[PDB]
DNA sequence: TCAGCAGCAGCAGGTACTCTTATTCAATAT
RNA sequence: CUAAGAGUAC
DNA sequence: ATATTGCTGCTGCTGCTGA
């Protein structure tokens, strides 16, 4: 999958890539790269799940439906995956690069937040930092969502509090 | 003449929607006139030069027997199409005096672009004659044929009284429909008149609601 | 085991949380939203350290949307009710010809796009053709409107001398420097408008400063010492109006300073007691003593005063420039998530030094003064900045950077001073002020003996460090300052970190490159042009996260949870 | 994200080229997305030009081509070949559109599509009334004309249509033998809402048109249709994450 | 108007 | 466009219509300086700008360690080593085509295929 | 509005 | 008028 | 019977629950 | 009493 | 010597001759 992403990058840099109707060249390139990386992680996770025996305890819990999912097995055993902030890959916080350990204009999967290591194998420092950015996004989203849902729920309940079914079946 | 072709096609669609509106209002319009084909319309209401004519496109309608039995206080109706893009005061005055002298309780005016406010002010004529103005662009597509739009049926006075009696309702306790709603304009609702709305529910097959015009 | 670093006010241990703020004397350009009539705004929060220390914001705004035809640039001078056109400002500073003004703003004759975008300004300002007339125009637009006609000029001159770009100078006779800086600001604004550079990132940690106990107490004492000196005057004038003998003991009032400082440290409200409800709150907090690590993390805490109820998420997100300076996973999890941060283990904050010796060094080493700089005769010249003040230009910046680096690495220049060379932008920025957050790194040199890049530090230095540590548990002591003074390690802040290439580990990245399948997958980066090396990656974590075992085998929110939950752990907080 | 959905006429649902025709018909394109650049030159006489590049263009057009009242100032527009390629536009169409939008007040000529450079030359015809101050601002007048010719005029499509994309959906059509078979159709998704003008475009199915903006649905179709659209939007929100809520609550 | 709800005018 | 300035007071010159000779003129707005017109172009507006993509190239661009290196053919020196960077035009619709500067000749060559 | 969600206006 | 309260006219 | 334009200015912010800490001065007259 | 801060479960 | 007083959300009018 990394080789496929490299080939797509080579085509894009040679301008031979044609833009999808309705978006710019860069957006089409990013869409293709993200799709390839996501399907790579899914395929690796499917291989890992198929390998696991019926006596595997995590497999048993997933089979029962008590706890866990396929994505958890994939991330713990096969590959953590692609880290995203605001629905996009890790942005260039520095000038044209994500971290000062990469060169300028690096669009490779490892440069913009693809974590190819599982949790069992452990994360390299750059992958660790990108994962921290993603987790921070998740925490902020949860903290915003709870307050927004509380406000909306109060307003809805106040609006509809007086609606009742009467004895002629009208509401 | 691609512009002329699109103009005549749009005019034909507008004519079809106007006939459909008049038929739905409860007047005697035969089904054949509604479904008139394009070639027949071009042969009849368009000249040899290709420019459609609007003066002979106007027509008159009368209530049917069932509507007379149900609505015994409504009579003949007149529909007029104008030629000039902006209808002047003189033309509107001729239209209103013709409506008055022909004893029509309702008359629909159709215009190309706009009505000057100097004529908009005199649009409300001497009662009980009511003037309703429509735009051709707004009448190209019959909105009532959209699947989102359910069935609207105007209720008679006796039906409204029975409805309020059976449900023990006051006038204001009914759901409201504005007297500018596109279907309300289509059916010519006046304030105080109740439309029954038949809807295809998904919990029951049929659901009947009611909306009072405001 | 107690580390200090806190005050004892009324028997209570109080710690001053670091306060994050936007850096001063930096030109920042921001795009504006569609509804606003101004499209781009270039602003500088000018402030002088050795003076009134008053904040005066200059905004050079660009009116008109993209599709609009009248695109005029207007500046917002302080104490003026209207946004004066920029060309009027140049004419008031003493630059009458339009050719000179356009030379000051634009540095390239071939850049006809900028001239096309800038012509509406001179078209608008054609009505004024004289310096005295321009000063009269500014006075007429002057918001005071309480001055007679021929005395408006004095008010306009005072505005342009003491309120316009105070960080350059407050004296008279330095109009050319201020005109050059205004041209530079407008040049940056137009570069952003011309779709040549992106709008400045508000979250860039190199554009932020942390006020520690020092500056906070400094500005608090100034207000308190101003009140005392003013009170001496009212007494001196009263005791001189009554014709009585003056005694110094009666004039002074120690309760003023004492009570003000005690109240400001006892309560979070940071200022005067009557100025409460308008002063920042929560600056000083009761020191946490539940556990030792809780005390440490509290003593290394930074707060960002953005609302906390605001619904914007960008200030809270973990920025890229936070690498190695704040802990990636050590934030509170409620409404202060991301707004409250914790320093990394090895990150430091500068205390500030005097910039005059560096200015003397630059003048000695061949910096051309800005007064006699003609861009046409020197097109490819590099602009040199010191603490945000444009001091001149240099024609051979490479040799200048080489000698500055050599001076800083031998101890002649203070290691806290940060020097950045932007080759693409052709700029040289030197910062010495307080508040900058930096970290140490290994320096990598050519090493012609081995023919490849290698760390400057070798086994001899490690042996000397080990010997000194063993003796502590006689030779010349080999401490951290020994490494610093011998040019083995370096201090880099987020600004300088933009212009360097760092190796994550020395073994796998410096030398030119059957593997254990259990080991994690690592890359060689296929590039050898490194300038620095990380001392250890694990130093990106803070005090609370450094307790977690195998944090890189964990999901990140779990690490954040543990960092927050280890401060509630029960143990021995002190031995006494 | 105001978006609109268009369904084609049933008789030509699977006709891909008819879908392309409808997509081109409703999509909004202006000169701003076509013109590469604009220039203002000086020509002493409006028969032979002083620019050698369009000297070939004039030895086509001036050879092909009252002229005593034409301004010496000239406005030149360079277009993009690729923009003329990915969008179904040609030189004659844009020339006709400019001539229509600026009446007779602008003498317009356009390079033929087979020329190496797509060039349009426009002069401001001089009204027979002589002007002493408009001549001085003829540069300014031509700039104003150029400004209202870049963003204020439209080549094709209805307004508020940012971008149209075509998709292949699969609906359930009752087969002539009785069953419900999977029949594919071509459906247009549109950024921007102009329901009143899109609905009347020939070639589409006016009945089945739908919009995310239930306000537009309510103000075009009615209060009942607005209620139905509101329910559909609430249902999409609820079922976006896969949750199921009984009908009566949202109703 | 006002402001709010200058003048009119000015 | 090549805007030029007066040589008497160093003030801007505006284009002007000439009646006697029917030619473009350039006039000063304060001292009335008059001279001929070098070119007929008086106004240029780029909707799609091509220049500025290679902006920022300096004689010592190779001293920047952050810039990536490559061994691609140089069609003026046939050397391998060079520094490469993407387009400097920060418009969001620009292409991802790369630019290369040889560190021994300072010739800029792109990776484009339609251009080549 | 409000606050929150003055007035308007004021 | 004016503007405000062109001309008239222009 | 119709074509062209403008002005301004204002803060709080989901539901419960636990704990700690500090709280406005100085001068004049009876 | 007021104000401020640290929190816990969502 | 002791007590009184100095990010988010909108809202509305005035005016013709000329051509
Ligand atoms: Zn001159
Ligand atoms: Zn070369």
């Amino acid at each position: 999958a990394k080789k496929k992403v490299l080939d797509v990058t080579k085509e894009a840099q040679a301008n031979l890539l044609t833009a999808k109707h309705g978006m710019t060249l860069r957006e089409s390139f990013e869409d293709n790269v993200v799709r390839f990386l996501n399907e790579a992680r899914d395929k690796a996770g499917r291989l890992a799940e198929v390998n696991l025996k019926d006596l595997n305890n995590v497999k048993q819990m997933v089979m029962a439906g008590s706890k866990g999912s396929f994505i958890n097995i994939a991330q713990m055993s096969a590959c953590v995956g692609q880290q995203s902030v605001e629905g996009k890959r890790i942005a260039f916080g520095f000038v044209d690069r994500t971290l000062p350990h990469f060169s300028k204009d690096d669009y490779s999967p490892e440069s913009k937040g693809f974590v190819e290591n599982s949790y069992l194998r452990g994360l390299t420092p750059q992958e660790f930092f990108f994962h921290a950015m993603g987790g921070r996004e998740g925490l902020i989203d949860t903290a915003v969502k709870t307050a927004e849902t509380g406000y909306i729920q109060r307003r809805l309940v106040k609006a509809l509090e007086d609606i009742m079914v009467h004895y002629d079946n009208t509401t | 003449d691609q512009e002329n072709e699109r103009n005549i096609s749009r005019l034909w669609r507008a004519f079809r929607t106007v006939k459909e509106m008049v038929k739905d209002r409860g007047y005697f319009i035969t089904q054949e006139e509604v479904e008139l084909p394009l070639e027949d319309f071009k042969a009849k209401y368009c000249d040899s030069m290709g420019r459609p004519q609007r003066k002979m496109m106007s027509f008159q309608a009368n209530p049917t027997e069932e509507s007379i039995s149900k609505f015994p206080d409504m009579g003949s109706l007149w529909v007029e199409f104008c030629d000039e893009p902006s209808v002047g005061v003189k033309t509107m005055k001729t239209f209103v005096i013709h409506i008055q002298e022909k004893n029509f309780q309702t008359g629909i005016f159709v215009y190309q672009n706009n009505i000057t406010p100097s004529a908009m002010k005199l649009v409300p004529s001497i009662p009980p004659a009511t003037i309703e103005t429509f735009n051709e662009a707004a009448l190209v597509v019959n909105i009532t044929h959209h699947e989102l739009v359910p069935k609207h049926i105007r209720l008679s006075s006796d039906e409204k009284r029975e409805l309020l009696k059976r449900y023990r309702l006051k006038e204001s306790q009914l759901p409201r429909i504005q007297r500018a709603d596109p279907v309300a304009l289509y059916l010519g609702l006046k304030r105080g008149e109740v439309v029954k709305i038949i809807r295809k529910s998904e919990t029951s097959g049929r659901y009947a609601s009611y909306r009072i015009c405001m | 085991f107690d580390m200090g670093g806190y005050f004892i006010i009324n028997g209570s241990e109080k710690v001053l949380i670091a306060q994050e703020r936007s850096a001063g004397n930096i030109v920042q350009v921001f795009k504006k939203a569609a509804p606003s009539p101004i499209s781009h705004v270039a602003e500088i929060r000018s402030a002088l350290e050795k003076g009134s220390r008053f904040i005066s914001t200059l905004q050079v705004k660009l009116y008109g949307r993209e599709g609009s035809s009248a695109r005029t640039i207007k500046a917002t001078l302080p104490y003026i009710k209207q946004d004066i056109p920029i060309v009027i400002i140049f004419r008031a500073l003493g630059i009458i010809p339009d050719g000179e003004i356009l030379e000051h703003i634009c540095y390239d004759v071939n850049d006809w796009q900028m001239l096309e975008m800038l012509k509406p300004c001179v078209e608008d300002g054609f009505v004024i053709q004289d310096r005295e007339t321009a000063l009269d125009f500014i006075g007429r637009r002057g918001t005071a409107l309480g001055i007679k006609k021929e005395k408006r000029i004095q008010y306009a001159k005072d505005i342009l001398q003491k309120e316009f770009l105070p960080h350059i100078t407050q004296l008279e006779g330095f109009e050319s420097r201020k005109a050059f800086f205004l041209g530079y600001m407008i040049n940056r604004l137009l570069l952003c408008a011309l779709d040549r550079k992106d709008q400045d990132d508000r979250d860039h940690f190199g554009k932020k400063r942390l006020d520690l106990a020092g500056p906070l107490l400094a500005q608090l004492f100034k207000t308190l010492f101003k009140k005392l000196t003013k009170d001496i005057f009212r007494y001196m004038q009263r005791t001189v109006e009554e014709a009585h003998d003056f005694n110094m003991k009666l004039a002074i009032n120690a309760k003023t300073i004492t009570s003000g400082l005690k109240y400001a440290l006892a309560t979070g409200n940071w200022g005067e007691q009557k100025k409460a409800m308008s002063s920042r709150a929560g600056v000083s907090q009761v020191l946490n003593r539940y556990t030792y690590s809780s005390t440490l993390s509290h003593l290394r805490r930074t707060n960002t005063p953005i609302g906390r109820d605001g619904k914007l998420a960008k200030p809270r997100q973990l920025h890229n420039t936070h690498w190695g300076l704040v802990c990636p996973a050590e934030t509170p999890e409620g409404q202060a998530c991301g707004l409250v941060k914790n320093l990394s283990l090895m990150s430091c904050i500068s205390v500030g030094t005097d910039p005059m010796p560096i200015i003397t060094f630059l003048s000695e080493w061949g910096m051309e003064p800005l007064e006699d700089y003609v861009p046409h005769q020197s097109p490819d010249a590099t602009r040199v900045f010191v603490n945000g003040v444009w001091h001149g230009v240099h024609r051979n910046p490479a040799r200048l950077m080489e000698t500055l680096r050599t001076l800083r690495r031998k101890g002649d220049i203070n290691p806290e001073v940060s020097m950045i060379r932007d080759i693409r932008e052709k700029e040289l920025k030197i910062f010495t002020d307080a508040g900058r957050v930096y970290r140490p790194l290994f320096i990598v040199e050519d090493d012609e003996s081995l023919g490849h890049k290698e760390l400057k530090v070798r086994k001899g230095h490690i042996a000397k460090l080990m010997a000194t540590e063993y003796q502590d548990i006689d030779v010349e002591e080999y401490t951290w300052s020994s490494l610093l003074n011998e040019g083995l390690v370096e201090y880099i802040d987020a600004e300088e970190e933009e212009s360097i290439l760092i190796a994550m580990q020395p073994e796998d990245l410096e030398p030119a490159e059957d593997v254990d399948p259990a080991k994690r997958i690592r890359v060689s980066h296929h590039a050898t042009t490194f300038t620095h090396c990380e001392i250890h990656p694990s130093m990106i974590l803070g005090v609370a996260a450094s307790i977690i075992p195998f944090p890189d085998h964990n999901q990140s929110p779990r690490n954040t949870y543990q960092s927050a939950m280890g401060k509630q752990a029960m143990g021995v907080f002190l031995t006494n | 994200t105001p978006s609109l959905t268009v369904y084609l006429e049933p008789g030509h649902a699977a006709d891909q080229e008819q879908a392309k025709l409808i997509r081109s018909a409703i999509e909004h394109t202006t000169l701003k997305s076509v013109t590469i650049a604009s220039e203002i030159y000086y020509d002493p006489d409006p028969r032979s030009t002083v620019i050698p590049e369009d000297e070939e263009i004039i030895q086509l057009h001036f050879s092909l081509l009252s002229f005593d009242q034409q301004s010496p100032w000239l406005l030149r527009l360079e277009l993009d070949r690729a923009a003329m390629n990915d969008k179904d536009l040609t030189m004659g169409q844009v020339g006709e559109r400019i001539k229509q939008t600026f009446k007779n007040d602008l003498f317009v000529i356009w390079s033929e599509d087979n020329d190496e450079k797509l060039i349009i030359r426009c002069r401001v015809v001089r009204p027979k009334s002589l002007d002493a101050e408009t001549e001085a601002e003829e540069d300014h007048m031509l700039k104003k004309i150029e400004n209202t010719m870049l963003e204020n005029i439209t080549l094709r499509g209805v307004e508020n249509i940012e971008r149209v994309v075509m998709m292949k959906y699969d609906r359930k059509v009752p087969s002539p033998t009785g069953e419900y078979v999977k029949e594919p159709e071509w459906v247009l998704e549109t950024d921007g809402v102009n329901l009143s003008e899109v609905m009347t475009v020939p070639g589409i199915d006016p009945t089945r048109i739908y919009t995310n903006s239930f306000i537009d649905i309510m103000e075009v179709l009615g209060i009942e249709a607005g209620r139905a659209a509101l329910y559909k939007e609430v249902y999409n929100v609820i079922a976006s994450d896969g949750s199921y809520v009984n009908y009566r609550h949202m109703a | 108007t006002x402001p709010g709800v200058t003048x009119p005018g000015v | 466009t090549t805007f030029r300035f007066c040589r008497d007071c160093n003030n801007m010159l505006y284009p002007r219509e000439d009646k006697e000779n029917n030619r473009l003129l350039f006039e000063c707005r304060t001292c009335s300086y008059v001279e001929e017109a070098g070119s007929p172009l008086v106004y240029r507006h780029e909707l799609i700008t091509n220049i500025g993509e290679t902006a920022g190239v300096v004689q010592d661009i190779g001293s920047d360690p952050t810039l990536p290196r490559s061994d691609r053919e140089c069609p003026k020196c046939h050397s391998r080593e060079n520094v490469f960077f993407q387009s400097q035009q920060r418009r969001k619709d620009t292409s991802m085509v790369l630019f290369f500067v040889c560190l021994s000749c300072s010739h800029i060559f792109t990776s484009d295929q339609k251009n080549k």
